[PDB]
Formats: structure tokens, C-alpha cells, sequence
């Protein structure tokens, strides 16, 4: 991982919200990139999120 | 050096047996491993457990290979007890001794041949879409295995692009009393075509004399059932509807005198591979009693290596629930005059069957479309 | 009719109580007493409850604990032994959840509730006390597992989930990398589980990291009490006690009344067939003890000298009593009492890790997030 920096629609809506409710934040991008889904892995009975 | 013991129940040809334990060639391994045919009957647990103890103390057994004759099921779980108790290795290649347990002990040392319930119901699905039978039933009782067995399919067809419909799932307990009434009640919601069934051999024989009651066992019902629920091939109960369908090991051009043989073979590679590396070997103070202090030396690493071998270009490598992940499967039919007829062979994922259509034994046209 | 009953004991003075107690309960069908001492192996455990069944033909058998500490293996060989022949055995000292398992043991029951049933008496401390993060610290064994579905089928029940499970393999000298983020979490209350010895190395390293100061609440079991743990422990930590656990005496005395009841409603029925005597001679599944195990469970005991006996759909004991302990100043003093489904506090108070004295939040809201 290395630092970037990110802007947008989604990056000030956040610092609006923080200045209302009073806290303090630490942002990071996603590992693999992806939004989310229910899958299944090695042959197992459960099932877990990505 | 190592001393290995072959037992035997009942009758059986222990003169063929004998002549072809010297069928194999292993001169490229240093092992002159000594062979003990003992016979004995099939009196109770405390005669085999009297039995293993005069032979480990008699002299420096170092293995055992275990067949029987018998359809017993618990002698599999005291087979196991003594594994998990001493350390000395031992294998199940016949009779109830291959009977598949609940679960291995941890500290168990216990192989046996034959599938496990995950390789039986995935074999089954397989002759389900030879033949297109897309609509099933799912129906079994309490047994060291059911949860496991629904488990596998749902997973397997909730994944698929071929059409699966599955209606319903039964968990009806036969150890009820006056619960007879309201399994037949239950029995009568079943309306798929196809229907699996997961018992023993006297609660499927109770189980379909109830269905029989209801009647759903003459013409448009078909039912599979696992290798455990027929067991012996000989005797039938005559309440078995005809034309089930089973799998089952395959014993007809698998004779004893081979899998002595293959059990030998296993074991002495085990011991040789594992001698050379590490420059040791196991050979305990050969006594039954007082092995409360005999576990100071660990066999773990010859446990840990039983389940890699090769010999005569064959794959005999076990699994870690102590199944042979590799056997050789055969699919049979009841037919008329009550017997079991060999329809289908199995092996590395890939079905063989002998017919092309399944005969059915109107209301059923031939189309033609262009 | 003359039915005889028996038992497995390791006590001189046991067998003379259990004498007496025989003896007085031939006064309420005459009923006998046959017990043996135990031996220092499991095969002379197995061989000798063969024998001995053979020589008494009982209908069940009595087990406690020998006067090792674990009591873990020696139950064993009585159970499969017992099993495979299928006669009821009533267990009364044995704590170990692996019992509770159907399909391994087929017949056997609790006079005792398992380790892994005292989470209801924390499920009632969460209640009472408001509290609603805790993190839920076991071991990777059986005995770990099963406390802990417990606890998440209890809580799933609220539709409030643990905010944290973490797990540390058995027998391990170093946990302080798991206890780390274990400190940088939103929950103050730790609920702990494993063996004495294994709670010690926890007990170190929790101190060492200042886990144990004020604002953390600790909530541990009976064996977490026990042992050694006692010389490394921070003050303030609340345990638990079962009532009679360790009485053996009163145990023997109710569970005779329980069988006995038993046995005067099992010869009042049609097709009864006494249990073959023949240990090398059967192999055969005896038809009696099926349907003696269903009356024998629902035979709820109207008033014994340990408070009522009842069994739920496992063979586990029903409406067990605790006693809520506190350690203070080195001392441990009772504080509450759990008559199963209530918590009452005595007039003693309780005293907070850390010294103070005030239920403390076990929360502290964090005010950066990720
Ligand atoms: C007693 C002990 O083993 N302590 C170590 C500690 O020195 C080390 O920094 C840490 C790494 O996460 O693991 C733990
Ligand atoms: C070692 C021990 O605690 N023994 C006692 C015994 O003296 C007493 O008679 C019995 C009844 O409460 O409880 C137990
Ligand atoms: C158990 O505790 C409850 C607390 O509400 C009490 O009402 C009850 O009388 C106690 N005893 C029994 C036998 O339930």
C-alpha cells in the first residue's frame, strides 16, 4: 500500500457528516476492488462475504 | 523386520490367501516383512481385544490387516477404540471392518476401504443426469452421517446451470413410539419421481414396508440408496421393492487375495520410506497390558505418511477422515428373481454404464421434430 | 421376578455405601448390587465390564470419576462397551461435552450437567446487568466449541451478536499477539474459557498488558477456578460453583432412585427379554433398552436428596443450582445463587476489579473510525 489522495461527490458528503456528529476519520481503498457478494470457498459448508 | 498379522473370520480360503501373499516383488526395499495368518470366530469384542493382545505380545507385531465376513457395524468403532489406544497400525479391507464411523479419533490410527458418504451421494448425482431425472425427494434418519449427506447436494445443485428442483426433505425419526402413524402420514406428501433414501438395512426394510402400505413402490417410483443400506449382495429381504438401485464396492473382480496384498504393500512402503529418511523405526515393548507409559515414543510421523503411497501403478493415498478418496465403485439392480445385477462401473469422476436408455419396468408417446 | 443392577466405582467406602443403599431400596422386584474397583488402563476397563455383565446380566450400569483429575478418558471404555450391546449407563461425575454426543454414544446419560451448559448462568448475568458487548475468549478444542454455540444460539435469540470470538490453540506459552487486539475493541467484558492450567498463561500476559485495572470485567467457569489458577489471578474475577459436583455419595443415592423407579415400570410391560448374559456368546442387539432409555429419560424424579432429577432430549441434567463465587482479597466469597432459570444475590457485596465498587459500564465509545 502506498498514501494517495482522494476527492469526489462521496469525499466531502463524509466531511460534512464528521463536522455534524463530531468525530474523526482514517480512510482506505478497498484490497481487492470490488463492491460485494456471497460466495463459497474450498469446498465448505459456510459461506462468507468478499 | 517388521512383524505384520493377517486375521481372518469365519470361512474363507486362508490356502488361496496364502499362496498369493507371494505375489508381489519387493526386493528394491529393505523390509523382510513376516506374515501370521491367525483365524478365529466372530465370538465378541473381548475376544478380539484378547486376540491383538496375544499377538502383539506373542511376537513384535509391527502391523495388522483386519478383514471379516460379518455385516456388523460396531466392530469398526472397536477396531478404531484399540487404534486410538495403541499406537500399532491397522487397516479395514473387508467385511463390516470397511463400514465408514461417525469420525476418527485424533490421536486414532485407523485406515479402512471403501467411499465416504461426500463420494457416494456425489456418484449418485451422476446417474441422476444420464438419465435426466431432474426432480427428486430427499428422505433419511438419525444416522452418524445424514447431515452431511443433505449437505453435500445442497450445495452441489444450489450451483449449477442445470435445472435441479428439489421437493422437500424428511428427517423422520423411527425410534418414536406410535410415531408409526404419523410417518406414514408424512410418507404421503411425496410426489417427486426420484427418491433417496439414507438408512440401515432394518429401518429400510421397516421404511418400505410402510411406503408399501402407502403403495409408492410399484410403477412411477424410483429409489437409490447408498452402499451401506443393501450390504451384502447374498441375502435379500424380499421387502426391497424391485427395481432399486444401489452402488456398492466392488467386490467381484476385487478379490481378497488382492487387497492383502495392496494392504501389505501399503504398509511396507510406509515403513521404508519413512525408515530411510528419518533413520528410525517404531518397535514398542510388544505388551498389551500397562501401556498407560508405552506412549513415550510418538508414531505420528508413520500416521502422517500412511497417507502417501504408490506401488504397481496404482494410487492408494487415504484421506485425512481415513477414506481411500480413490476406490472403485459399481452401480446394481434388483431385478425380478430377487438378486443384484451389475449395471454400471464408476471411477475418477466418470460414469460407464452399460445401457444407453433406462428400461422401464401407457401412457408414455414417442415424438419426432425437426 | 429378580432383576440386578450394576456399577462401576473406584472407592472401598463407595461400594459399602453403595451396599446400603441397595439395601434400602429393596425395601420400596428384588434388585441386587454388583461393583468392581477400576484399573489403571482401558482395555482392563473394557475386558472387566464384559465379564462382569456376563457374570450379573444387569440392566445398566453406574460410572463416576475415578480419583484422577481429568476424568475425561476413563469413561470411555464402559460407554462403547455398554453400547454395543445396547444397555442404558447413567454417568454421575463426568463434565467433559463429548458425552453429549448421540451417534458416538448411543446410551448414555448425565447426572451432572457438561462444562459447556454454564453459559445460561452468564446469559442471566448479561441480563440483569444490562450488559450488551462482551468478547467471548476460547480455546480451539471440542469443549471450546460447544460453549460457544451455545452462547451464539442464546444470544441469536435477542438478535444480538458477540462482538468478537477469538480462538488459541491448546497448550500454548504465548498469547500475547490475540490478547492485543483483543485491547482495541469497544467491549470492557471478557468472558473466558479453557483449562486450568491454559487460563494461567492468560492470567500473565492480561496483567502484564494492564487488562486488568478498572473498567474490565471478567467472567470465567468452574475449572478456571480451580487448580493453579488461583495463584495467578487479578482480584475481582467473578467464577462458578455447581452445588454437589463433587458429592459423588449423593449422587449414588438419587440415581438408584431414579433406575429403580424404572425397573418396577419395565417388567410391567409385554415382550420383555432380559439382556443376554452371554458376553463371548451374543453378538445380537438386545430389543430391550430402546424403549427402556425412552421411559427411563422421561422417568422425572418426584424429590431426591440433590433436588429434582429430570433429563432433557440428550441424557443431560435438568435445573442444576449455582453458586455466583467473587474473589476478594485472596478469598473467595458466594455471592448469588442460580436456581436455573433466576439469579438472587445474597446481602454480600461485590468488589469490581481494580478496587472500586460500582457496576461499571464495560463500554467506552470510541470516537474515530475507519
Ligand atoms: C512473551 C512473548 O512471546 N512475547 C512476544 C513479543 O515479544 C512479540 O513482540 C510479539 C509479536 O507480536 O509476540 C509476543
Ligand atoms: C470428601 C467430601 O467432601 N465428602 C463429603 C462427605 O463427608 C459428606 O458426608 C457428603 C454429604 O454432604 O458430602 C461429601
Ligand atoms: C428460584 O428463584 C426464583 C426467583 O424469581 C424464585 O421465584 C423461586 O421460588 C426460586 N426457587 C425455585 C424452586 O424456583
Amino acid at each position: 500500500t502506498v498514501p494517495q489522495c482522494c476527492y469526489g461527490f462521496c469525499i466531502d458528503l463524509l466531511i460534512k457528516l464528521a463536522r455534524t456528529m463530531q468525530f474523526t476519520y482514517e480512510v482506505h481503498l478497498v484490497a481487492d476492488g470490488k463492491f460485494g457478494t456471497q460466495e463459497r470457498v474450498q469446498n465448505s459448508n459456510k459461506k462468507e462475504w468478499n | 523386520s517388521i512383524g505384520i498379522a493377517v486375521i481372518l473370520v469365519g470361512t474363507s480360503d486362508e490356502v488361496a490367501i496364502k499362496d498369493a501373499h507371494e505375489k508381489d516383488d519387493f526386493h528394491h526395499l529393505s523390509v523382510v516383512p513376516r506374515v501370521e495368518l491367525v483365524a478365529m470366530n466372530e465370538t465378541d469384542p473381548k475376544s478380539i481385544i484378547t486376540r491383538i493382545c496375544d499377538l502383539m505380545s506373542d511376537r513384535k507385531i509391527q502391523g495388522v490387516v483386519f478383514a471379516d465376513d460379518t455385516d456388523q457395524e460396531a466392530i469398526a468403532q472397536i477396531l478404531d477404540f484399540i487404534s486410538a489406544q495403541t499406537l500399532t497400525p491397522i487397516l479395514g479391507i473387508h467385511g463390516g471392518s470397511s463400514m465408514i464411523m461417525a469420525d476418527k479419533d485424533e490421536s486414532s490410527m485407523f485406515f479402512q476401504f471403501g467411499p465416504s458418504i461426500e463420494q457416494q451421494a456425489s456418484v449418485m448425482l451422476n446417474i441422476m443426469e444420464e438419465y435426466d431425472w431432474y426432480i427428486f425427494s430427499i428422505v433419511t434418519t438419525y444416522f452418524p452421517g445424514y447431515q452431511d449427506f443433505v449437505n453435500k447436494i445442497r450445495s452441489t445443485i444450489e450451483n449449477s446451470f442445470v435445472g435441479w428442483e428439489l421437493e422437500e426433505v424428511l428427517l423422520l425419526d423411527m425410534s418414536l413410539d406410535d410415531g408409526d402413524s404419523k410417518i406414514q402420514n408424512q410418507l404421503k406428501k411425496l410426489q417427486s419421481p426420484i427418491i433417496l433414501l439414507y438408512c440401515t438395512k432394518e429401518e429400510a426394510t421397516y421404511i418400505f414396508e410402510v411406503a408399501n402400505s402407502v403403495g409408492l413402490t410399484g410403477y412411477g417410483y424410483t429409489w437409490i440408496v447408498p452402499s451401506l443400506v443393501a450390504g451384502d449382495t447374498d441375502t435379500v429381504p424380499s421387502e426391497f421393492p424391485t427395481g432399486l438401485i444401489s452402488v456398492s464396492y466392488d467386490e467381484w473382480d476385487y478379490g481378497l487375495p488382492a487387497r492383502v496384498r495392496d494392504g501389505i504393500a501399503i504398509i511396507t512402503t510406509a515403513a521404508s520410506d519413512m525408515l530411510s529418511e528419518h533413520s528410525f523405526i517404531p518397535e514398542p515393548k510388544s505388551s498389551c497390558y500397562n501401556t498407560h507409559e508405552k506412549r513415550i515414543y510418538q508414531s505420528n510421523m508413520l500416521n502422517r505418511y500412511l497417507i502417501n503411497v504408490t506401488f504397481e501403478g496404482r494410487n492408494l493415498s487415504f484421506s485425512e477422515d481415513g477414506y481411500q478418496m480413490h476406490p472403485k465403485l459399481v452401480i446394481i439392480l434388483l431385478n425380478k428373481e430377487r438378486k443384484w445385477e451389475r449395471v454400471g462401473k464408476w471411477k475418477d469422476k466418470s460414469l460407464q454404464m452399460k445401457y444407453y436408455v433406462w428400461p422401464r419396468m401407457d401412457d408414455h408417446l414417442s415424438i419426432v421434430t425437426l | 421376578k429378580i432383576v440386578n443392577i450394576g456399577a462401576v466405582l473406584s472407592t472401598r467406602k463407595h461400594e459399602q455405601m453403595f451396599r446400603e443403599a441397595v439395601n434400602q431400596a429393596n425395601k420400596r422386584i428384588q434388585l441386587q448390587a454388583t461393583s468392581v474397583t477400576h484399573k489403571p488402563n482401558a482395555i482392563q476397563m473394557a475386558l472387566s465390564v464384559c465379564e462382569d455383565l456376563i457374570s450379573s446380566q444387569v440392566y445398566a450400569i453406574l460410572v463416576s470419576h475415578p480419583p484422577t483429575p481429568n476424568d475425561h478418558f476413563t469413561p470411555t471404555p464402559v460407554s462403547y462397551t455398554a453400547g454395543f450391546y445396547r444397555i442404558p449407563v447413567l454417568g454421575l461425575t463426568t463434565r467433559m461435552s463429548i458425552y453429549s454426543d448421540k451417534s458416538i454414544h448411543l446410551s448414555f446419560l448425565r447426572t451432572v450437567p457438561p462444562y459447556s451448559h454454564q453459559s445460561s448462568v452468564w446469559f442471566e448475568m448479561m441480563r440483569v446487568y444490562n450488559w450488551n458487548h462482551i468478547i467471548l475468549l476460547v480455546s480451539d478444542d471440542h469443549e471450546g466449541r460447544a460453549a460457544q454455540k451455545r452462547l451464539e444460539t442464546l444470544l441469536e435469540e435477542r438478535e444480538s451478536k458477540a462482538e468478537k470470538v477469538l480462538q488459541f490453540d491448546p497448550g500454548t506459552k504465548n498469547v500475547t499477539a490475540l490478547l492485543m487486539e483483543a485491547r482495541e475493541l469497544e467491549a470492557r467484558v471478557i468472558i473466558l474459557s479453557a483449562s486450568e492450567d491454559d487460563a494461567a498463561t492468560v492470567y500473565r500476559a492480561a496483567a502484564m498488558l494492564d487488562m486488568t485495572g478498572s473498567g474490565y470485567v471478567w467472567l470465567v467457569g468452574e475449572r478456571e477456578i480451580s487448580g493453579n489458577a488461583l495463584r495467578y489471578a487479578p482480584d475481582g474475577i467473578i467464577g462458578l460453583q455447581l452445588i454437589n459436583g463433587k458429592n459423588e455419595s449423593a449422587h449414588i443415592s438419587d440415581a438408584v432412585g431414579v433406575v429403580a423407579q424404572a425397573v418396577h415400570e419395565l417388567l410391567e410391560k409385554e415382550n420383555i427379554t432380559d439382556p443376554p448374559r452371554g458376553c463371548v456368546g451374543n453378538t445380537n442387539i438386545w430389543k430391550t433398552g430402546p424403549l427402556f432409555k425412552r421411559v427411563l429419560m422421561s422417568s422425572k424424579y418426584a424429590d431426591g436428596v440433590t433436588g429434582r432429577v429430570e433429563f432433557n432430549e440428550d441424557g443431560d441434567r435438568k435445573f442444576a443450582q449455582y453458586s455466583i463465587m467473587n474473589l476478594q482479597n485472596r478469598k473467595l466469597v458466594q455471592v448469588g445463587i442460580y436456581n436455573g432459570t433466576h439469579v438472587i444475590p445474597n446481602d454480600r457485596k461485590i468488589i469490581w476489579p481494580g478496587g472500586e465498587t460500582e457496576k461499571p459500564r464495560g463500554y467506552q465509545m470510541s470516537t474515530r473510525l475507519k
